[PDB]
This record gives structure tokens, C-alpha cells and sequence, in this order.
């Protein structure tokens, strides 16, 4: 959901 | 190139 | 939360 | 704007 410390949109 | 760029915060 | 984000290739 | 490993999006 932006641009934090955990990941959101890893690898494909 | 192949990483997380879009991240949750 | 203070990560620079995008790269470039 | 794109993946790699420098950066083009920093902080902001």
C-alpha cells in the first residue's frame, strides 16, 4: 500500500 | 533488477 | 518509515 | 521510477 518498512509488492 | 519497490507504509 | 523507495536499472 | 539498485525515489 506505498512505501514502508514491510513489504507490499515483493517479486512476480 | 528484481526487488521489493512498492512497500506497505 | 523514512525508506528511499524505486531504483533505477 | 523503475526497479534496480540505485535510487530514483527517495525520500520525499
Amino acid at each position: 500500500g506505498g512505501a514502508g518498512h514491510v513489504p507490499e509488492y515483493f517479486v512476480r | 533488477c528484481g526487488t521489493p519497490i512498492s512497500f506497505y507504509c
